[PDB]
């Protein structure tokens, strides 16, 4: 069983958008809406917007997992490379495994899941509706290995799949995008856009 | 491997270890297999002191990774607007031209970095250039919404 990628508004029409720019002091992320690609710098904060049209049941919750892009990949679990895992660089005392690519930022009730069986690794918040007057609920995503890692991803790619789910683990919604973690995000998206 | 370690010092920010590791003799113009440079690092992530250290101990202002892009391009790219201050002092080419014909301005322009975009003008940055698409700095700008620095731009055309 292959975790599916397969965009899914659902009933809420789940939605999943990135803010123009990062309100960093510099381009620690920027987002190709041509290549539906985020590219990031390694353990940056990545604020991701959430859109729903109508709320999700009581107890919903927000995924996301990150796999593999391609078919030859896909059934490999995408986690963190070793040095990173071991490094103490970013593995200060934390609920995040340190096995884990994708943290999120900012919220103590984050759940980090591993499969017993599929041994994938993913991470849930709760769903919270957008503060009042806000079109957008923010996940704050922070991204913990390069691309690049030879013990890891090893320049393979990967996609970031968000999905809305029930309490008990019904899909209400899907969305997915790819991720580049890399050295320098502004020409890593501009190079790539380049390229197609 | 003291070329492989320097890389990662310079790119994570690590200014004690890099100016150890170039006393040890690591090849300050080590290059990955992206052809990314120590200085190229330093500069994408935004490390001013190991850019400065780098420079000083004879990296390459000019050297350029598998794209064609320098370490201007990257610092340009992500707003480290006082490394693409020393670069350009130190002999980058403002117009330097990787092999998708970007310049540091169509790269400051599109990713919107005002700040960055007055300085590569003030040295000479080309507002014509057009990348392999035909697309000026300014166009750039018009296509991803930085009004500020379209207006710059025109003003400059
Ligand atoms: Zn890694």
């Amino acid at each position: 069983a292959i975790p599916s990628n397969t965009d899914y508004p659902g009933p809420h029409s789940f939605d999943v958008s990135f803010q123009q720019s990062s309100t960093a002091k510099s381009a620690t992320w920027t987002y190709s809406t041509e290549l539906k690609k985020l590219y990031c710098q390694i353990a940056k904060t990545c604020p991701i917007q959430i859109k729903v049209m109508t709320p999700p049941p009581q107890g919903a919750v927000i995924r996301a997992m990150p796999v593999y892009k391609k078919a030859e990949h896909v059934t490999e679990v995408v986690k963190r490379c070793p040095n990173h895992e071991l490094s103490r660089e970013f593995n200060e005392g934390q609920i995040a495994p340190p096995s884990h690519l994708i943290r999120v930022e900012g919220n103590s009730h984050a759940q980090y899941v591993e499969d017993p069986i599929t041994g994938r690794q993913s991470v849930l918040v709760p769903y919270e509706p957008p503060q009042v007057g806000t079109e957008f609920t923010t996940v704050l995503y922070n991204f913990m290995c390069n691309s690049s890692c030879v013990g890891g991803m090893n320049r393979r790619p990967i996609l970031i799949i968000v999905t809305l789910e029930t309490r008990d683990g019904q899909v209400l919604g899907r969305r997915c995008f790819e991720a580049r973690i890399c050295a320098c995000p502004g020409r890593d998206r501009k190079a790539d856009e380049d390229s197609i | 491997d003291l070329g492989k370690k320097l890389l990662e010092a310079a790119q994570i920010g690590q200014l004690d270890e890099v100016r150890i590791l170039m006393a040890n003799g690591a090849d300050v113009n080590a290059s990955d297999t992206d052809g990314l440079t120590p200085l190229h690092l330093a500069a994408a992530s935004g490390h001013l002191e190991i850019v400065e250290v780098l420079l000083k101990t004879g990296a390459d202002v000019n050297a350029t990774d598998k794209w064609g892009d320098t370490p201007l391009h990257l610092a340009a790219s992500q707003g480290h607007l006082e490394i693409v201050e020393v670069l350009l002092k130190a002999g980058a080419d403002v117009n330097a031209t990787d092999f998708t014909g970007n310049t540091p301005l169509h790269l400051a322009a599109y990713i919107g970095h005002l700040e960055i975009v007055e300085v590569l003008l003030k040295h000479g940055a080309d507002v014509n250039a057009q990348d392999k698409f035909g697309k000026t700095p300014f166009d750039l700008a018009i296509d991803n919404g930085n009004e500020d620095i379209a207006e710059v731009l025109q003003k400059a055309a």
